[PDB]
Parts: C-alpha cells; sequence; structure tokens
DNA sequence: GCCGCGTCAGA
DNA sequence: TCTGACGCGGC
C-alpha cells in the first residue's frame, strides 16, 4: 500500500553495516587548509558522500545538461543532486574488533549475563589484566578460568599447547562465538526444574529469558562485539565557515579524526611487527576512544576540548530535555506565528480578538499576495512583493476582505490545560498591542501586567474549519474539570452590580409604581427617584419549568430601580427571582449556570456579554473610590492592648520566681496574644460593616456603603485577612523554623510599623516568596508523569456491556456529611437497579443520572448506590462511553474519540500548583509508595498468639491448630507494641500492627473495591481541604492505569509467576478459550505499579524511549527486535501521523462508510 | 460560529466537522471562485457549515456525493 | 537467609 | 537534596 504500519528495531550484522556504508575511509581529513574543498579520503570527501553542488563535479570539467548520472573518471565524486550527502553514509574498517559500550555497561550489561560471570572480570579481561582459556583441551583447567600472568606461563610450561588463552576484545568474542544456545539453555532449565529460587535460583530466571529472547530473535550473540564501525553523514555534522573567518566544527568531527589515526597506528604497528607491550597500548587506546565516540565517561572521566567542556557523544544528543526526542521532535518551531503585549480591548466581543495591522499583514501576506494575482492588480510574484514593500493603499482592504471570516489560536507561555489555547476571529486594530476579551482572561490566568501571547494562523481548510468547531471561546463555556462556568464577571463588572442592587431605605421617588422597564429607566434618566430605592414593578413573562414546560408569570413585585434597569438585559423564559436579590458574584455565576443549562450556550453568552456591559458603565457612574480615611481603626484596640500587655507582664512575673517552666509561659504567652488579635479584629469588622444614622423618627444602624466594605463583602477583590491586617494588627509573625515569635506586632499597615517589627515581618514574605518559585517545576513534573501514564487512553466505544461497578455513598467526615451522595453520583450511570426500603425499585440499571432525577435518591433517602467505573470497564485497552457516563464539559453523555485520560491527567496537575500544604502527600499516593512500618497483614485466619523465641522474630499460629495441626507465622520485631490478645480468632488479612495502611496489601487482601474506595477518599480528601474541586471519575482513570499487570498462577501456555499485561493474559486466555477445550487457559492475582513504573512498562518502546532512560530501553529492544506496532497518540505525532482518537478516528469511521456504498 | 445550530442535525460534533470539510473541498474544486462572488460573500467553509445548518444538502446526500467525484 | 555499604537516574 | 530502583559486597 505504499505507507510502513510498522516500525521495528534489530541489532545490524558488520555485512549490514558494509552495505549501508557507500564508501570506505582511510585517512581522516576534513579540508584543504588554503581551499575549502572535500579531502580526496576525507570524512568530508566527495567522492563517497557525493557533490556538494546539484548535477557539478568537484572538479567542474562535467557540468552541464547533457550528463546528469555520468560520473567522471578524474574525480569520484558522482553528478546528483546534494541532498544525497545527508541520507549517504560511510564505514571505517577496524584491525582488532571492539566490544559495544552499551552492552558492556547495560547494568545489568547484556554480555555479563549471556557469559554468567562477574562484570568486573570481564572488564579486567578486556583491559589485558587476565587470561581467559578460550580452549578447554584436554587440561583440567576450566573454559570460564582467570589466569594470573605467572600462572598463565605455568600452565602453558606444564601443559603446552592444547588450550588457549587469549585476552582483549578477541578472547570475549571467541568466547562468545563458540557457545551452544541448546546445550545452555537445556542444563539450565534443569537447575530450572530444580527450583530452589529463595536466593540462588532467583538470579537464574533472567538467563533463560534472555537465552529464549536470542533464539527467537536469529540475531548472532558475538554481533554485540563490533568489528567495524559506520561513519555518520557530514551534513549531520557540519564544518561549514562563520563570519570572522572562522568554522564551527561537530564534537563527534573530532572524535572520528581521533579513533581513524589510532587505527591507523595500530595497523603500522601490527605491519612493523613492534613489541607487543606497545601493541596492547594501542589496543586499549583504540577501545577507549571506540567508548568515548559513543557515550564519553561512560566508564571513565570525560575527554574536553581547549573549552574543557565535556565533548557531546552521539548517544547524549539522542537523550535529555536537550536531546533529539524531547527538543525537536515535540519542539517543532512553526512560522505563521506571532508574539505581542495583550491589552484590555473590553469593547471587542466574547468571540472577537484585537489584532496589530502590521502583525496580520506578515502573516497574512501569502494569502494577500494569491489575492493580488486572483485580483489582477501585479501580475508577478515579485510586483505583488514590491507593492506589498510601499504598504499600497489597496492592500490594507484586501487583507480586511481575506481576514474577515478566518479564525486565529491564542496560546500563553504556561498552558495547564487546554482552556489555555484558544481561536478568536481577528479584526484589524491600529497599535502594535494584542486585544483580547476580558472574561477570557480568567480561563487564560493571564493579567495586563506585561503578559504575552502568542498567536498561530491555521492554513488548511480542515483545521480552520476545526479550530472554528472546537477551538472556539463561545464553544468553551463550563471547565472540563468542573461544570462550574470559567466566564463569570471577575473583578470590578460584579462590583458595580452589586453596588446598583443594594437598596436603601429611604430615598427619593420611594414607594412609586412603575408599569414597565421603559419607564423606569426614564424616572432615572431624569434623575428624580434614587437608584437604591424602592419601587413597584409589574411584570409579565414566559417562564420554563424543569419539566421544560413554560408557564406565564404575572404580577406586582416590589423591586429597586437598579433591579428593574437589569430586568431588560434577562432573557425571556428566565424567572426575575434570580435578578431580584444582592447580586453577589456567587449568585451571578448561579445565574450564567442556570441560563446555559435550560436556555442554552448562545443565550448564555448574550446574557454573559450583556451583563458585562451594564457593570462596566453602571461602576464609572458609581465612582466608587478607595481613602485611608475609608478604614477605621478600632476605638478600644488601645485598651485591649493594654490587656494583653498586663497578662504578658503577669506570666513573666510568674517565671522570674521560677513557679512556672519556661515552655509553658512561652506557649500562654502565644495563646494570650493570639486571642488578642482576633478580638481586635472582630471588632474592625463591626464598626466599618456598621453604620449608625439619625433618621427621621430615631437613630438605627444601617448596612455601611464604605467602599472597602462594599469590596470585600462583594468578593470582587480583597479578603477578612487583608482588612484585618489594614485596620486590625500583624501579630504573630512565623520565623523560617515557622515557630511563632514570643513578641508580637501591634503596629498595623494604615500607622505604619517600626524598623524592627519591618525585619521580623521580613522573613515570611521572603520564605513565601522562595517557596512560589520552586514549587512551579514540581507540579509540570507531575502533570507531565500522569500525562504519560494516561495519555494512550480514549472512548472507542458506546458501551462495554459489564455490569460490574462500585458502591457509592457520602463521604462524611465525621464532623460533617463534607460531600452529598447525590452530587458525588451526579452525572454518573448506576450499574445495578435500586430496591428502596418499601420493596419498590426506585431506578432501573444502566440508567444515566440527572438533576431531577438526583431528587428523587434524597426524597428516597437511599444513602448507598452502586455506579459502573473505569476500573471495572470490561473493553480491552479503551473506554466505553457509559463507563464515564457524563462528560461534565458540555452536559452530555460523553462523545467517542474523545480522550479522557488526557484531560484526567491535565485536571489534576494545574490545581496542585495553587495547593501548597500537600503536593507531596498526593504525589506518593499516585507513586503508590508503601510507608514504612506501615502494618502485618496475616493472610489465614487463625488464633494469634506469641511465644517463639522472643527474638523480635515473634510469631503466632495462623493454622488453627485444631481441625489440622499447622504453623502459619512469619518473624516480626518486637520492638512495637502487639495490637491482638493472647487468645483470639484471627481473620485473613485482618491487621496486627498498628501504623499507616500499606496500598499493596490492600489490593491482594481486601480486594480492588476497598483500595479504589480507599484512594478515593484519600485524594478526594486532600483536594477538598484547600478549597480545589476535582470530578471524582478524573482520578479513577489514571487509577485504571496502574493496574493493567498480573501475576500467572498457572502457565498453561505462558510464563510462570513473571509479571505480565492484562492485555495479553486475556487474549492468550481467549486462544485458548475455545481454541481446543478449556486448557486451564490462566491463572493471575492482580499487582499495583508506581505510575513511572507503568508507563516504562508500557509495550510500545518509542513511547518508553521518550519519557526517559532512552539508552536503557534502546539496548533491551535491540536484543528483543521488538516489533512495535504504533498504536499511539504519541507514536503518530513523531511520525506527523493523524492520531487514533478525535477527528482522525471519525475520518476513518466515514471512509470504511464510503467504501460499503462503493462496495 | 456556535456549531449549536449545526449539532442538531449532526451528532459528536466530529462527524459535522468532517462532514463540513468535505463538502467545502468539493465547493472549492467545483470552480466555485469566479472571484465575482468570493468578496461579496463569505469563505466556502462557513458556506457548508450554512448549508448544513439549513439541513437542505442532508449529511446521507454528502456521503453519495464522495462516490461521484 | 541478611545487615549495611554502592551505581544509576531524574529533579 | 532525594528516592527509589537496582545493586551487590560483606557474614
Ligand atoms: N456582542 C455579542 N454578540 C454576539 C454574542 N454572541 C453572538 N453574537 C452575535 O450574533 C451573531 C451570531 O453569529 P452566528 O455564529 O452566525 O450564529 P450562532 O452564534 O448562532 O452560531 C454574530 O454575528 P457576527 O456575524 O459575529 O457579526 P454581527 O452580525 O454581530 O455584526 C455575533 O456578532 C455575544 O456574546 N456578544
Ligand atoms: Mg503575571
Ligand atoms: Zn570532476
Ligand atoms: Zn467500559
Amino acid at each position: 500500500s505504499k505507507k510502513f504500519d510498522i516500525i521495528k528495531i534489530s541489532l545490524a550484522s558488520p555485512e549490514v553495516i558494509r552495505s549501508w556504508s557507500h564508501g570506505e575511509v582511510k585517512k581522516p581529513e576534513t579540508i584543504n587548509y588554503r581551499t575549502f574543498k572535500p579531502e580526496r579520503d576525507g570524512l568530508f570527501c566527495a567522492k563517497i558522500f557525493g557533490p556538494i553542488k546539484d548535477y557539478e563535479c568537484l572538479c567542474g570539467k562535467y557540468k552541464r545538461l547533457k550528463h546528469r548520472g555520468v560520473v567522471c573518471e578524474r574525480c569520484g565524486v558522482e553528478v546528483e543532486q546534494a541532498k544525497v550527502r545527508r541520507e549517504r553514509m560511510g564505514h571505517i574498517d577496524l584491525v582488532c574488533p571492539v566490544v559495544h559500550i552499551w552492552y558492556l555497561k547495560s547494568l545489568p550489561s547484556r554480555i555479563g549475563l549471556f557469559l554468567d560471570m562477574p562484570l568486573k572480570n570481564v572488564e579486567k579481561v578486556l583491559y589485558f589484566e587476565s587470561y581467559i582459556v578460550t580452549d578447554p583441551g584436554m587440561t583440567p583447567l576450566e573454559k570460564k578460568q582467570l589466569l594470573t600472568d605467572e600462572e598463565y606461563a605455568e600452565a602453558l610450561e606444564n601443559y603446552g599447547y592444547e588450550f588457549e588463552a587469549s585476552m582483549g576484545a578477541e578472547a570475549i568474542r571467541d568466547l562468545l562465538a563458540d557457545t551452544d544456545i541448546e546445550s545452555e539453555i537445556e542444563l539450565l532449565q534443569a537447575e530450572c526444574e530444580e527450583s530452589k529460587s529463595t536466593a540462588k535460583k532467583e538470579k537464574a530466571i533472567k538467563r533463560l529469558r534472555l537465552l529464549e529472547t536470542f533464539q527467537a530473535s536469529g540475531n548472532k550473540p558475538e554481533w554485540m562485539v563490533m568489528t567495524v564501525l559506520p561513519v555518520l553523514p557530514p551534513d549531520l555534522r557540519p564544518l561549514v565557515p562563520i563570519e570572522g573567518g572562522r568554522f564551527a566544527t561537530s564534537d563527534l568531527n573530532d572524535l572520528y579524526r581521533r579513533v581513524i589515526n589510532r587505527n591507523n597506528r595500530l595497523k603500522k604497528l601490527l605491519d612493523l611487527n613492534a613489541p607487543d607491550i606497545i601493541v596492547r597500548n594501542e589496543k586499549r587506546m583504540l577501545q577507549e576512544a571506540v567508548d568515548a565516540l559513543l557515550d564519553n565517561g561512560r566508564r571513565g572521566r570525560a575527554v574536553t576540548g581547549s573549552n574543557k567542556r565535556p565533548l557531546k557523544s552521539l548517544a547524549d544528543m539522542i537523550k535529555g530535555k536537550q536531546g533529539r526526542f524531547r527538543q525537536n521532535l515535540l519542539g517543532k518551531r512553526v512560522d505563521y506565528s506571532g508574539r505581542s503585549v495583550i491589552t484590555v480591548g473590553p469593547s471587542l466581543r466574547l468571540h472577537e480578538c484585537g489584532l496589530p495591522k502590521k502583525m496580520a499583514l506578515e502573516l497574512f501576506k501569502p494569502f494577500v499576495y494569491s489575492k493580488l494575482r486572483l485580483g489582477g492588480h501585479a501580475t508577478t510574484i515579485k510586483q505583488a512583493k514590491r507593492m506589498v514593500e510601499l504598504e499600497e493603499a489597496v492592500v490594507w482592504d484586501i487583507l480586511e476582505t481575506v481576514i474577515n471570516e478566518h479564525p486565529v489560536l491564542l496560546n500563553r507561555a504556561p498552558t495547564l490545560h487546554r482552556l489555555g489555547i484558544q481561536a478568536f476571529e481577528p479584526r484589524l486594530i491600529e497599535g502594535k498591542a494584542i486585544q483580547l476579551h476580558p472574561l477570557v482572561c480568567a480561563a487564560f490566568n493571564a493579567d495586563f501586567d506585561g503578559d504575552q501571547m502568542a498567536v498561530h494562523v491555521p492554513l488548511t481548510v480542515e483545521s480552520q474549519l476545526e479550530a472554528r468547531v472546537l477551538m472556539m471561546s463561545t464553544n468553551n463555556i463550563l471547565s472540563p474539570a468542573s461544570g462550574q462556568p470559567i466566564i463569570t464577571p471577575t473583578q470590578d463588572i460584579v462590583l458595580g452590580l452589586y453596588y446598583i442592587t443594594r437598596e436603601k431605605e429611604g430615598a427619593r421617588g420611594e414607594g412609586k409604581l412603575f408599569s414597565s422597564y421603559e419607564d423606569v429607566s426614564r424616572a432615572y434618566n431624569s434623575g428624580t427617584i434614587d437608584i437604591h430605592a424602592k419601587i413597584k414593578l409589574r411584570i409579565d413573562r414566559q417562564v420554563f419549568d424543569t419539566k421544560g414546560n413554560t408557564y406565564n408569570e404575572k404580577g406586582v413585585v416590589n423591586t429597586t430601580v437598579g433591579r428593574a434597569l437589569l430586568l431588560n438585559i434577562l432573557p425571556e423564559g428566565l424567572s426575575f427571582s434570580l435578578l431580584n436579590k444582592v447580586l453577589v458574584k456567587k449568585e451571578i455565576s448561579k445565574i450564567i449556570n442556570q441560563a446555559f443549562r435550560v436556555l442554552g450556550g448562545k443565550a448564555t453568552v448574550v446574557l454573559a456579554d450583556k451583563l458585562m456591559y451594564a457593570g462596566f458603565k453602571y461602576s464609572t457612574l458609581s465612582g466608587v473610590s478607595v481613602g485611608v480615611d475609608d478604614m477605621t481603626i478600632p476605638d478600644n484596640k488601645e485598651a485591649k492592648i493594654e490587656e494583653a500587655e498586663k497578662e504578658i507582664k503577669q506570666i513573666t512575673e510568674q517565671y522570674q520566681s521560677s513557679l512556672i517552666t519556661e515552655n509553658e509561659r512561652y506557649n500562654n504567652i502565644i495563646n494570650i496574644w493570639s486571642k488578642t488579635s482576633d478580638e481586635v479584629g472582630a471588632s474592625m469588622m463591626d464598626a466599618i460593616s456598621k453604620d449608625t444614622v439619625s433618621i427621621n423618627g430615631e437613630k438605627k444602624e444601617i448596612e455601611s456603603f464604605n467602599s472597602v466594605y462594599m469590596m470585600a463583602k462583594s468578593g470582587a477583590r480583597g479578603s477578612y485577612n487583608q482588612m484585618r491586617q489594614l485596620a486590625g494588627m500583624r501579630g504573630l509573625m512565623a520565623k523560617p523554623d515557622g515557630t511563632m515569635i514570643e513578641t508580637a506586632i501591634t503596629a498595623n499597615f494604615r500607622e505604619g510599623l517600626s524598623v524592627l517589627q519591618y525585619f521580623t515581618s521580613t522573613h515570611g514574605a521572603r520564605k513565601g516568596l522562595a517557596d512560589t518559585a520552586l514549587k512551579t517545576a514540581n507540579a509540570g513534573y507531575l502533570t507531565r508523569r500522569l500525562v504519560d501514564v494516561a495519555q494512550d487512553l480514549v472512548v472507542i466505544e458506546e458501551d462495554c456491556g459489564t455490569d460490574d461497578g462500585l458502591m457509592f455513598s457520602a463521604i462524611v467526615e465525621d464532623g460533617e456529611v463534607k460531600v452529598p451522595l447525590v452530587e458525588r453520583a451526579l452525572g454518573r450511570t448506576l450499574a445495578a437497579d435500586v430496591v428502596t426500603e418499601k420493596g419498590v425499585v426506585l431506578l432501573e440499571a444502566g440508567t444515566l443520572l440527572d438533576e431531577n432525577l438526583v431528587e428523587l435518591l434524597d426524597d428516597n433517602g437511599i444513602d448507598m448506590i452502586k455506579v459502573r467505573s473505569p476500573i471495572t470497564c470490561k473493553t480491552r485497552r479503551g473506554l466505553c462511553a457509559k463507563c464515564y457516563g457524563r462528560d461534565l464539559a458540555r452536559e452530555r453523555q460523553v462523545n467517542v474519540g474523545e480522550s479522557v485520560g488526557v484531560i484526567a491527567a491535565q485536571s489534576i496537575g494545574e490545581p496542585g500548583t495553587q495547593l501548597t500544604m500537600g503536593l507531596p502527600r498526593v504525589a506518593e499516593l499516585f507513586e503508590a509508595r508503601r510507608p514504612k512500618d506501615a502494618a502485618i497483614l496475616s493472610p489465614c485466619d487463625g488464633m494469634v498468639r506469641l511465644g517463639n523465641r522472643d527474638t523480635k522474630e515473634k510469631q503466632r499460629i495462623e493454622i488453627i491448630d485444631k481441625n489440622g495441626h499447622i504453623v502459619e507465622e512469619i518473624l516480626l520485631p518486637k520492638s512495637r507494641h502487639l495490637v491482638v490478645f493472647d487468645g483470639e480468632q484471627v481473620s485473613r488479612g485482618d491487621v496486627l500492627a498498628d501504623g499507616p495502611t500499606d496500598p499493596h496489601d490492600l489490593l491482594k487482601y481486601k480486594g480492588l473495591e476497598e483500595f479504589a474506595d480507599y484512594i478515593l477518599i484519600e485524594a478526594q480528601s486532600v483536594y477538598r481541604m484547600q478549597g480545589v474541586v476535582i470530578n471524582d471519575k478524573h482520578i479513577e482513570t489514571i487509577v485504571r492505569q496502574m493496574l493493567r499487570k498480573a501475576v500467572i498462577l498457572d502457565e498453561g501456555d505462558s510464563k510462570f509467576v513473571k509479571d505480565e499485561s492484562i492485555e495479553l493474559v486475556r487474549i492468550l486466555e481467549e486462544n485458548d478459550k475455545l481454541r481446543k477445550q478449556g486448557k486451564k487457559e490462566v491463572e493471575y492475582e492482580l499487582v499495583l505499579m508506581g505510575i513511572t513504573r507503568s508507563s516504562l512498562s508500557t509495550e510500545s518502546f518509542l513511547s518508553a524511549a521518550s519519557f526517559q532512560e532512552t539508552t536503557r530501553v534502546l539496548t533491551e529492544a535491540s536484543i528483543n527486535s521488538q516489533i512495535d506496532n504504533l498504536r499511539g497518540l504519541k507514536e503518530n505525532v513523531l511520525i506527523g501521523r493523524l492520531i487514533p482518537a478525535g477527528t482522525g478516528l471519525a475520518v476513518r469511521k466515514e471512509s470504511a462508510k464510503i467504501e460499503k456504498m462503493r462496495e | 460560529v456556535t456549531v449549536e445550530d449545526c449539532l442538531d442535525k449532526v451528532e459528536t460534533r466530529f462527524d459535522l466537522v468532517v462532514l463540513a470539510s468535505m463538502r467545502a473541498n468539493k465547493i472549492l474544486k467545483n470552480g466555485y471562485s469566479e472571484s465575482m462572488e468570493n468578496e461579496k460573500k463569505e469563505k466556502a467553509t462557513v458556506v457548508a457549515l450554512r448549508e448544513i445548518a439549513e439541513s437542505e444538502i442532508t449529511s446521507e446526500q454528502i456521503l453519495r456525493n464522495e462516490i461521484e467525484g
């Protein structure tokens, strides 16, 4: 089909290397010093690699169209395009074979396992320190024997010939060549047949697997030692000249030049028959040079240049963050991109953004050229460029027409979540400052403090249409992580609405009656009435019921003038009740959610734009201002401070007598200071919040109109703690240790602080600033690990059809419910039907929960329900739509082709940065790290007792010892106190030692469900305390990847207890399940692994290699000759192929439907 | 666009995008760009979405169009 | 059968 | 710094 659907990695034989090489390099010459041209047999030599110029020989004698494929007799250079040089490869002959550095230093080294001997002894033989007998002979000395030089001489004298003890790489290669796999494997298995792997046998397991893999591959074992090395093409290692008359040279070129000269010197020494010691030194130096070239510093200090920086090995380039796999493969810097400053752009629409004219012209310059050619203004590309250079007036109109309906992508430097990248329609604007909508800013998490954004333009028709369909700002309203809308007003827009909504007990025009909103607006324009004044308005409009029935609402309702003005903005089908309130920021978000759920996204977007317009206009009219007088110090603060000082003096008097201990006095002083500070803070709130005025008929307290209180009450900006500090006191200040300083600050920001008090306060701020910068890297690393673990997960089928799920109940903390069961179960389908205590079934199985449906469970008071989950999902390497249930971002069942794993990984990672104490505990839970001295669990159920030597090896009679007499106990430390009675009926998997729960024990003993419940409770408990909101399903999806490995108790056709993939076991069980009869296909027990351990264990070598540990993964894959189908989103991106998710799956399904109609 | 109107006829939000792309490619290959109508009217890709919103084109009919070409 | 010393590898 | 994994050397 002309397409390669598979990629395989295998060891390369010497014959294969010779076939790859187009030429052989004998002398290390790069370029002639006088003239910058290729050397005759140099690494840059033109004859082997190719011609520098296209269809031009190096001599230049053959320079015409008449000869294209001809080869000049004068020079080896062929006539062809210069591009051939990059793909052209060369080989260097080696006088003495060199062992590969990667296999020898594999850690575990493959050569050491194959020879079944210590790595140190092999290194000693390689260095020539020792002699190994290649041929056993009739002599007693074993073939695997290291002989000292005096011992070797004595053996030669006693036995003379009949035995061989060569040293260096040649001896190791000969030993590898003279090995019989069939003889060794059968004897090794026979040792396996007598299985004693408590200690000695465990090591032997690896050798059998390695031998079997080698036999299956058919690759020669001796191939690991290389008799010849290929040379990388010159273009990959350029020596191109630069300004200042200097040439940049790659590190690889220097290593290649050194190796070639060393090989030439070795050959000359062999030709001269020079002394053996000098030959040995030359052989060792050549081996060291080869090791340095493949990877310098692996076993020795790295060689360095005149600069002294360590040289870069070929292995170094492919690995590391600067490595080729993650640096250029995923960096992919792209053209048609712009970075500019961001402006508030308030007049702009929610879907419209402001773009500078110059940037738009540069980005669409090719499109402008095409339009000009179509117009006929310019008949040539050069003419169009010249007209564009002069910025002709007609060009601007053409640019406006071209960009009228063209989408653009805006991105930020930290893309924590998919919401960060969005698509807007650009409108030409003056100035170089980019303008974006204020509401979209919250999703971007950026502010106008000099922040910079990058704009990308989609060229393809599918990409531009696709970005508009799913990447548009209007499309994203609710957060992917949570249902709550992200488009709600954040700062001033909320404050103006809150100010207008407030009512005044006495105002001009109070008690007036207005028939319609227009009449109230005319009255406000006159200004005789007061906005805070109370009026009665008759309102008649349709209302939408939860069932969706529409009913007419009519009558006279008392409302504030501001609420009546806001009435016009509200759309039809929405009750006036939501507007009839203080309209606090929490209320505005609830109103937006209600509009989106019933009215729909478009109506909600229109309502948000109207609210944003109204808030800006009203806030300016309010003209709220912040002043020093606005903040008010408490009148009784001085008396409280004096009382606290008197209490501290009394404590000091007690300590001086020696009556009280120093530690108790310090604790008492800290408590007294904290109580005084809290009382001072409580007093300040009442005075600022409460204002007393002499209204007609007497003086009464009314809510304060102070700007600071309104801002704090509004919740748009600020908080109670900041108000307490400004009008209150700093009080206790934490030192770097965090222990509160005994002295406390009674000073406040408005009154200022003493120099000593400011110095005491300085440490805490500095410590916090240091903590904020360091934490940024950890959150990103954790998010990357989560993405790697859940990267391939996706939804491929509507229904798995499994009836197995999990039990859901309210997570009471013992002091409060904390989470309602309905909220926890909301958006989740039910695995089984629910039967009421009355015995009448309420909900059928496989029914998705809905807010209307959720009411019944509370009404029926059912505290426990069973719901389907990803862990329970039976699909192989896929998630059914039903198990995920509600997407939770579009308020609909998740559509097929959506990548749940990527979203789940990103949603947990983004919230982590805000939370501080905290991230490490979550990381430990994800890694499945086991706590030290966590506890002990006993599998057998039996009476618990002690009395077995009392030596820290105390054991108990787990066997009953009555029906059958047996002992089932293991040694445990007597250091910790026992948690069991002298006589009791011990149960299987019951805790015997108090301490932290162990994650591994629960899966094998308590089962998967108990472990899943514990993990969910811990993760939700940690996230909720900080107030962050995360859906339970997102946590569970990561857990499903955590358990893909099981131990096979019975190997009917498979291996033994060695870990195997669940997907492999199920398919193998299926193949033997009905292939002949039953065949005892398999018996397995699930196991728990760390997220990094799971990611490295992935079947695809390329995905594992890219994440990290590339050299080790490559070395393991090459011996196995693993053949890998990409089977992944990451594999496709490296090959630049469409991923098997989202649009790509849909295109394939549509193509499959198209084939049938022709068929 | 809001794509919300297009979604009533089409399902999943992915099949609709693929159908719109195929329709836009067919219209561009139809020679529709005489250059006298492109300036006065919106781009073809939006036109395909408008046709889907009207529902006149019919998603099933679009699949039949691929065989013709 | 184990204490206690060690490499590697990422931050 | 560190964590662990993996080690693998002493007894
Ligand atoms: N100010 C504002 N306008 C909105 C908002 N939502 C929609 N609109 C306007 O409604 C029109 C709807 O455009 P379509 O994409 O065709 O309809 P759709 O929203 O139902 O998909 C747009 O017209 P247009 O072609 O973009 O330009 P125009 O017709 O508005 O001038 C847009 O300006 C909003 O939140 N704020
Ligand atoms: Mg900033
Ligand atoms: Zn020539
Ligand atoms: Zn499923």
